[PDB]
């Protein structure tokens, strides 16, 4: 692919959740869904293979399905209102439709099943922008469209999410797939406090996209996608696996890292509102994340696995490509516990 | 979420086709301008909450403009009397009705 | 009285198509020193007769691996559509009056397609597939480039009705107006029917009576083009009070087109696939942009917008 | 004048349909006749229903598709 | 000769005569003599509904004047 | 909620303008010119008031308007106008292109007379 | 009703004159170049269809804003046109 | 400018087609900013009415607003009869 | 009235049912067509002239042709009929349901008097609504018609790149 | 609401049902994608003609533009999974798993 039409593809998927985010027209905000999907097409297919191409497929199917079931749910909207402004919605069937259809672009489950499998058919870089910025755009929708969204029927999907996202997590060995069920259960978090503060909805967002940069860069920077691959960091520059372990530690949501503040404070807000049992299941259940986070860093920081012999040779030759960020992501992924009341600058 | 790029610069993407009681093309009004414009002007200044607990009787007059279920249940109830008044025999239609009369101009 | 119109509309054009099969058959016989059908008939005037009886008195060969479905719609569609575009023509008046007459042309070409594509799917032959492919992928090119022209050339119209066409070409011709236009639809008809020189598909499987039908619809859209073009850029004269000057005139200039058809077919030899595709793509969708783009900015730049009504 | 001769032909139809309304609609328990579904007494445009919901189908096919099959 | 195909032309000609000359003969046999009405827009509908009703005959084309009126 | 109030029969019969369209459109220009002041009290009273039943009487003064219109037409040019209406209602669209020669008769008609 | 009419004719006339012709003497006993042109055909139809309502459009009051915006579609589709033929969409080579 | 009249002069040569597209679209972007006749078509169609010309009601102070179409006093289209 | 309009909708889900079993590519193809058809007939007689022609125009001749031009150039049971059966059987059954009374059981409440009764008695005059509305897209929808372009024009450059290979 | 809205809604739940019970074929799956895009517009017509909401009218043009042209991105897809694997069968696509 071109540098030129890489940048542009690029700038275009930007200009449609910009678009997405600034528009007050529900046929606006369709068409920058489907000029974003129209331009994130290629960013997946750029290294072509068979399997980056079945996961484009399946990315396509998907999002095309979601597409349809909001025009859907845009057209119920305006036949009982007559109204093109997004606002709450006037009709519980469209309310509906429009839920359903934002769960399945985010990812929520059961609709979570093209995550891992987009995840594992594209590359680490694809996977990055894939998650960050297409859970960036439906997520500003369902802020928008929040005070209409259904309390039972957001607060199931979160739960189910939160619950595959750990036990998928347990099961899987591979980075991406493990990478891609974090990301189901973020966002079932991040749904779940949803109907209460868009804040604390925003704060997590935040909070998920700074680590997720973080732990992507690292394993762009260690080029390993897989747990064996990441064994063998230690013995070329054990620097990164010492900053991976500890961002893997902050996505566990451990004290007194920056991860516990958007579960801390999400706890916070459901506890105002008399809910309980959910803020207390969501917390337990977070422990398989944290645990299949720990299983991967023993492979990584806290053990020395068994290394080859042309590690020799890499240790001779030198790293070029420098990352952007990658400090600031690393240092605002694990210290920023004591700016917590910068949420009201959020606000 | 919503950054109101077009309320800071004073642009209009898209406020001209969020509602039908805008300005249109050669000053064709919509089918319920009216009742759209009373629900707008009642709702407007006193947010969400208190315009759906507030303009209920507007956006009830707006709903009924746009659907006509209430006038098409009236109109199918006449019916259905009429029908039933004619198979019994005993109800009659006028000539106007029947097709023998003069319309008008 | 309608179905007597509609009736007076069909079969003539059915007998039209037949005599001009034996017209061609002449022009092409004096044009190459020969003399053309002088025998069956006095001066060949029963060519189309004999020709008629005889492909329905000839034995088909449908084949036994085929859809019968498909085999027997696609002529039947050819047909339908080929007489179907005679409706909103006026000449004077049209038998159907539509206020959106050339968009209803459109949409019965782009039908008018899926003849070609069902009838080679039908056959179950690799090798008259791919022939009907590559028909296909020249007709939707000049569809293309067709529609491009119609637009251009109906901004100086007003609207899209063929009486107003009529009204606007009262004083002078489109083709004095913008002959480009002219030159480049001609070809674009031309490459359409797959006239020669684009006569590619036959430069098979059907046989008999099926073969006729789609003879029938091919020279029926030949007529149809020549008439469109005629009116679209030859517009004639019309008297309220009689108005058979103006079906005279226009009936002469359907045939002096249909004429010139015959005539660029038997003078000129055959363009290649890749040639003609490039012709279009990088000769004459540039320029018909172009022209669109100095179509639309002359009303506006000359103060002579037509009136939508 | 095309208006005028417009809305004195809609009130001259709805006061019929009115009539043959109360002339049927004499024996139900509660029916209130001419009674509007709208909570404002602002004048609301008739439906097409209410003018030709009583004539005969002939009318009823002239009026809703003269235009739309004139050709 | 040359002229030899004329009669092919000739007939040709003829047959393509029928259609445009059949449609006027028929618009002006249903219109008494005149001919029929384009009602292109919801206004030219209206003008046609109203001659209609004025002429009762049930005939858009039957029309009355000044000796109608007074 | 509510009675919908409709105006009897008796106040809603009017003598009607039985002319063709034809008719109608030939005495155009000069019915506006002519009858402008009752029909604009009439469109303004209908813009205003929004109301069919609030502009019954104004409807009334502009049959009347016309009438008298016609009758003052008929009394003078009444062959000069059957001949213009009648040129305008043979075309289709009913066009005054063609009949330039019946308007100007009926035009140096109403001028000279009226 | 008229439009219906004739269309009924046509489809009837044609499906008897095929089965006369029938029955008759029946008396008893991926290419890739291929695929890119009809995705470029479907675009530039696309491209069409935005362009049709330009008859209407020059009855407006907003000329200087409805010309820019034709312009606008033209130079895009003719953009398009460039971007392909440079990149070798409308070659045949093989 | 010896470069550019050698580039014009080889595409002239070699590209006629691409040459009379390019200048036909360069020639219908450029001329209608710079015509006089914009205005006059602007100014035509706002004079064509499509609505209903709607009255005011007369409160004594519209000594711009005519009383009757004949009156002097009003949008004139005589610039429109001699063009 | 005659139910024209329920007629052409019932004949719309038939066929939707039908290209919906799927018994082929090409039969759904044709049916698919045969619903586009039908569709553009219900908003014609509607009274969408240019939006019905632009439907039929624009779905059959370019985006219908492209699918059956890729599947001819491929070539590559009980479940259909019954899933056939199936549809036509539930879609019969809420006609049924509509006709005798108003199916308001369904997530959404109907009641059926007469699309000519959901009409109105308004009209314009010496132009088209719909005509005037979509010409509208110049003089104003001027954001639209930039968003829209840029997408076919990435959509170009798209279709470009993944068809290229490598 | 009348009972062709009904219809339409019917016709466009159905094509959605039918996408998400594939068969043997992916385009299949592109066909019933179009259908629902087609039900969409029959409504959004109907409803935007119905209340005579006249800057609404670009709308469907617009939808249909955007679907057709996500119907091209569908059927390059298609064509470069049949070259890849020899048949448009959606059971080839199983090479990731969940
Ligand atoms: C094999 C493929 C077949 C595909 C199609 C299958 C389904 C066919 C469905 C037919 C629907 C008919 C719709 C029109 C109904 C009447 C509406 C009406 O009055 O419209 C007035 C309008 C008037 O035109 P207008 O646009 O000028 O209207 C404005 C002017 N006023 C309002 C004054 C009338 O008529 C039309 O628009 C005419 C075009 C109709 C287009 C739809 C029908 C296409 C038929 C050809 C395709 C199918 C051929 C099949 C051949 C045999 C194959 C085996
Ligand atoms: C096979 C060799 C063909 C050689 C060329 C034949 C056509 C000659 C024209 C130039 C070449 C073709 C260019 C494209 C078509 C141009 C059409 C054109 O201009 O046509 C001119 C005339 C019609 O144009 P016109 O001059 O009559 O129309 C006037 C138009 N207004 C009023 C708007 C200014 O048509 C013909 O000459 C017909 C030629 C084809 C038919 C040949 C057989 C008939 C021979 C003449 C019979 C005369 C009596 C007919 C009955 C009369 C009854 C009252
Ligand atoms: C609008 C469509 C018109 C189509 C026709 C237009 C042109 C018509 C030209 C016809 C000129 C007359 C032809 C006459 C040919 C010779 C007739 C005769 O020789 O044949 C007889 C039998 O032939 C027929 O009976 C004559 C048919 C003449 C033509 C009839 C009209 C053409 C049919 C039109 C069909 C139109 C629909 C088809 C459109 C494709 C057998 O006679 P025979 O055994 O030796 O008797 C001994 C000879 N003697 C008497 C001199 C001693
Ligand atoms: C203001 C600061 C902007 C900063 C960001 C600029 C870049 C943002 C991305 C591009 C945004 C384009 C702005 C579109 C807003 C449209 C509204 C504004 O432009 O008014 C229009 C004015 O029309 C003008 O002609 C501008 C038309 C749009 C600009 C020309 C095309 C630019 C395309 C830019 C993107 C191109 C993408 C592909 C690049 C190759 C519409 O006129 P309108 O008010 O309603 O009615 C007529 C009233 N008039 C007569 C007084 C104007
Ligand atoms: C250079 C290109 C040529 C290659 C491609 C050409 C393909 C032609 C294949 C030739 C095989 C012949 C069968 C295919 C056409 C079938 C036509 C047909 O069905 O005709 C039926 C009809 C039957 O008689 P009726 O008219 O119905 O009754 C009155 C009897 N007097 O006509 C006949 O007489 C034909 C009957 C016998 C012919 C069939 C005998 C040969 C069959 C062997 C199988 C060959 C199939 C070919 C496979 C093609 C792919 C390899
Ligand atoms: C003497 C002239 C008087 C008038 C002069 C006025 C100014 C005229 C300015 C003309 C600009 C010059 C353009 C000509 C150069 C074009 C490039 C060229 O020469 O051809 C190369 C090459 C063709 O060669 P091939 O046959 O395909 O391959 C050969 C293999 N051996 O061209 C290309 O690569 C494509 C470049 C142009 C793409 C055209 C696509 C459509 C664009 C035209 C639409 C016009 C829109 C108008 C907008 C104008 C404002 C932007
Ligand atoms: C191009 C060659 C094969 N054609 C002919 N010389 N005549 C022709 N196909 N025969 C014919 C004549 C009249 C009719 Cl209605 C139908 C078919």
């Amino acid at each position: 692919m071109n540098p030129i039409i890489y940048t542009t593809l690029i700038m275009t998927v930007m200009s449609g959740t910009m678009l997405v985010m600034i528009s007050s027209h529900w046929l606006l905000i369709w068409i920058g869904f489907e000029m974003n999907l129209l331009a994130m097409i290629p960013v997946l297919m750029k290294n072509f293979n068979p399997r980056a191409t079945e996961a484009a497929t399946k990315y396509f199917l998907t999002q095309a399905t979601a597409s349809m079931m909001l025009m859907m749910a845009i057209i119920i909207n305006l036949l009982y209102s007559g109204q093109w402004t997004i606002t709450k919605m006037f009709n519980p069937v469209a309310m509906t439709m429009m839920t359903m259809a934002l769960a399945m672009k985010l990812g929520l489950s059961p609709f979570h099943f093209w995550v891992p499998e987009v995840t594992q058919g594209i590359s680490l870089q694809a996977g990055l922008l894939l998650l960050t910025w297409q859970k960036l755009a439906p997520l500003s929708v369902l802020c928008q469209i929040s005070q209409s969204i259904n309390p039972n029927l957001m607060l199931t999907m979160a739960m189910l999410s939160i619950l595959i996202g750990g036990w998928g997590g347990l099961n899987q060995t591979q980075l991406r797939k493990i990478m891609a069920y974090s990301s189901i259960a973020h966002m079932g978090w991040m749904t779940a406090v949803l109907p209460y503060n868009t804040t604390m909805t925003i704060l997590n967002l935040l909070i998920y996209i700074t680590m997720t940069l973080a732990m992507f860069m690292l394993l762009i920077h260690s080029s390993a996608t897989t747990t064996l691959s990441l064994s063998h960091t230690w013995n070329k520059m054990p620097v990164i696996t010492s900053l991976m372990m500890v961002t893997l530690l902050s996505m566990g949501g451990l004290p007194p890292l920056s991860g516990f503040m958007p579960k801390w404070m999400i706890i916070q807000e459901m506890t105002k509102n008399e809910s309980i049992i959910m803020p207390t299941l969501m917390a337990m259940t977070a422990l398989l994340n944290l645990y299949f986070y720990m299983r991967l860093a023993y492979s990584s920081s806290l053990t020395m696995f068994p290394s080859t012999n042309n590690m020799k040779m890499k240790w001779q030759f030198e790293h070029t490509k420098q990352m952007k960020l990658l400090p600031t992501m690393i240092v605002l992924s694990t210290l920023v516990l004591p700016m917590t009341p910068a949420l009201s600058s959020l606000n | 979420p919503f950054f109101d790029v077009q309320k800071r610069l004073g642009l209009d993407l898209d406020r001209w086709m969020t509602i039908q009681s805008a300005e249109q093309p050669h000053k064709i009004p919509g089918r319920c301008h009216a009742f759209e414009k009373e629900w707008i002007e009642c709702a407007h200044g006193i947010g969400g909450i208190r315009a759906e607990k507030e303009c209920k009787i507007e956006f009830d007059d707006f709903v009924e403009c746009l659907l006509r279920q209430k006038t098409m249940k009236r109109l199918s109830a006449i019916k259905r009397q009429r029908d039933k008044l004619i198979k019994e025999g005993k109800y009659t239609p006028p000539p106007h009705h029947l097709g023998k009369e003069d319309p008008r101009p | 009285m309608f179905m007597i119109n509609i009736l007076s509309l069909i079969i003539p054009i059915l007998l039209a198509v037949a005599f001009l099969t034996l017209v061609e058959r002449k022009v092409l016989g004096y044009m190459q020193l020969r003399k053309g059908p002088n025998v069956v008939g006095p001066y060949g005037l029963l060519q189309p007769i004999a020709d008629a009886l005889k492909l329905f008195t000839k034995e088909p060969l449908r084949p036994a691996t085929s859809s019968i479905s498909m085999f027997i719609i696609a002529p039947i569609l050819a047909l339908s559509l080929a007489l179907t575009m005679w409706v909103p023509l006026p000449m004077p008046y049209p038998l159907i009056n539509m206020n959106l007459g050339v968009l209803f042309m459109l949409a019965m070409s782009s039908l008018a397609v899926y003849s070609i594509l069902w009838s080679g799917w039908a056959s179950n032959s690799k090798y008259a597939l791919i022939g009907a492919l590559r028909a296909v992928a020249q007709t939707i090119s000049y569809e293309v480039t067709l529609a491009i022209i119609l637009l251009s050339v109906l901004l100086m119209n007003g609207s899209y009705t063929l009486s107003t066409l009529i009204t606007t070409q009262e004083h002078i011709w489109m083709i004095f107006t913008s002959w480009p236009l002219a030159m480049m639809w001609f070809i674009s008809t031309l490459a359409e029917t797959n006239r020669a020189p684009f006569d590619l598909t036959e430069g098979v499987e059907y046989a008999a009576g099926p073969f006729a039908m789609f003879f029938m619809a091919e020279y029926a859209n030949i007529i149809m083009m020549n008439a469109f073009t005629a009116i679209l850029f030859l517009g004639a004269s019309h008297d309220p009070h009689t108005p058979e000057l103006y079906t005279i005139n226009f009936v002469l200039k359907t045939l002096a087109l249909t004429i010139t058809f015959l005539w660029i077919r038997a003078s000129y030899p055959r363009f290649r696939y890749d040639q003609l595709m490039h012709l279009l793509w990088k000769s004459f969708l540039p320029l018909t942009l172009a022209l669109c783009m100095w179509h639309i900015s002359l009303p506006i730049m000359t103060a002579s917008i037509p009136p939508q009504s | 004048l095309f208006q005028a001769e417009k809305d004195r032909r809609v009130l001259q139809m709805l006061r019929e349909n009115l009539e043959e309304e109360a002339i049927i609609m004499k024996d139900v328990p509660d029916w209130k006749v001419g009674e509007s579904v709208f909570h404002t007494t602002r004048w609301v445009t008739p439906m097409m229903g209410e003018l030709y919901g009583l004539r005969t189908n002939e009318e009823i096919l002239s009026a809703t598709y003269g235009f739309i099959w004139y050709t | 000769m040359w002229f030899e195909i004329l009669p092919g032309i000739a007939v040709m000609a003829a047959c393509l005569f029928i259609p445009g000359m059949a449609t006027a003969h028929i618009h002006k046999f249903t219109n008494g003599g005149k001919e029929k009405r384009v009602a292109h827009f919801s206004y030219q509908w209206n003008l046609m509904e109203r001659d209609r009703c004025i002429s009762g005959v049930n005939r858009y084309h039957v029309t009355k004047g000044l000796e109608n009126i007074d | 909620p509510g009675i919908v109030e409709l105006p009897t029969l008796e106040d809603l019969k009017v003598q009607e303008v039985k002319v063709s369209s034809s008719v109608l459109k030939a005495a155009a220009h000069h019915y506006g010119a002519q009858c402008d002041k009752p029909n604009k009290e009439f469109m303004l009273c209908r813009w205003e008031e929004k109301d069919p039943r609030r502009c019954l009487e104004e409807g009334k003064l502009v049959n009347q308007c016309a009438l008298d219109f016609f009758r003052q037409i008929k009394r003078h040019c009444a062959e000069p106008f059957t001949e213009y209406w009648t040129c305008i209602d043979y075309s289709g669209l009913q066009l005054f292109r063609h009949c330039r020669k019946q308007q100007a008769k009926f035009d140096e008609c109403v001028l000279d007379k009226l | 009703m008229n439009i219906m009419l004739t269309l009924l004719t046509n489809v009837t006339l044609a499906s008897l004159l095929v089965l006369i012709a029938f029955w008759l003497p029946q008396l008893n006993a991926f290419s890739m170049k291929f695929f890119l042109v009809a995705i470029t055909f479907l675009l530039f139809d696309l491209e069409i269809a935005l362009l049709l309502p330009l008859p209407w459009a020059s009855q407006t009051n907003n000329l200087k804003t409805m010309l820019t915006m034709a312009l606008f579609l033209l130079i895009l589709l003719a953009a398009s046109l460039a971007y392909e033929w440079t990149q070798k969409g409308l070659e045949w080579a093989e | 400018a010896g470069r550019i009249a050698s580039f014009l002069k080889n595409a002239w040569a070699k590209e006629p087609v691409l040459v009379a597209s390019f200048a036909i679209g360069g020639l219908a972007i450029i001329l209608p900013s710079l015509s006089p006749y914009t205005n006059y078509a602007i100014r035509i169609n706002r004079a064509t009415p499509y609505n209903y010309p709607v009255p005011l009601r007369d409160d004594g102070n519209m000594p711009d607003v005519p009383s009757h179409p004949q009156d002097p006093q009003g949008p004139s289209l005589e610039w429109l009869k001699n063009l | 009235t005659m139910y024209i309009a329920f007629i052409l909708s019932t004949i719309f889900v038939i066929g939707f049912v039908g290209f919906s079993s799927k018994p082929s590519p090409i039969y759904g193809g044709l049916g698919l067509i045969v619903s586009g058809g039908v569709g553009c007939g219900i908003v014609l007689n509607f009274g969408g002239s240019f939006l019905g022609l632009m439907v039929f125009l624009i779905y059959l001749g370019g985006m219908l042709v492209v699918f059956g031009y890729t599947t001819a150039m491929a070539t590559e049971n009980k479940t259909v009929f019954g899933a056939f059966v199936s549809g036509l059987m539930m879609e019969f059954c809420m006609v049924y349901y509509a006709l005798k009374e108003e199916e308001v059981e369904i997530i959404f409440k109907f009641n059926g008097l007469g699309d000519w009764v959901i009409y109105d008695t308004g009209d314009s005059g010496f132009f088209s609504e719909e005509a005037m509305g979509i010409a509208a897209l110049y003089s104003y929808g001027t954001w639209l018609v930039i968003v829209t372009g840029w997408s076919l024009l990435i959509g170009v450059v798209v279709i470009m790149e993944i068809t290229r290979g490598n | 609401m009348p009972l062709v809205y009904m219809n339409i809604i019917m016709a466009f739940a159905i094509a959605l049902a039918g996408l998400l019970m594939y068969r043997s074929h992916l385009m299949s799956s592109l066909l019933c994608l179009e259908g629902m895009m087609l039900s969409l517009f029959i409504m959004s017509t109907l409803i935007i003609l119905n209340t005579h909401f006249t800057l609404a009218n670009m709308m469907p043009i617009i939808l249909l533009v955007f679907a057709a042209c996500e119907a091209a991105l569908g059927l390059s897809l298609l064509v470069m999974v049949s070259n890849t694997y020899g048949t448009d069968y959606v059971q080839n696509l199983n090479l990731l798993q969940c």
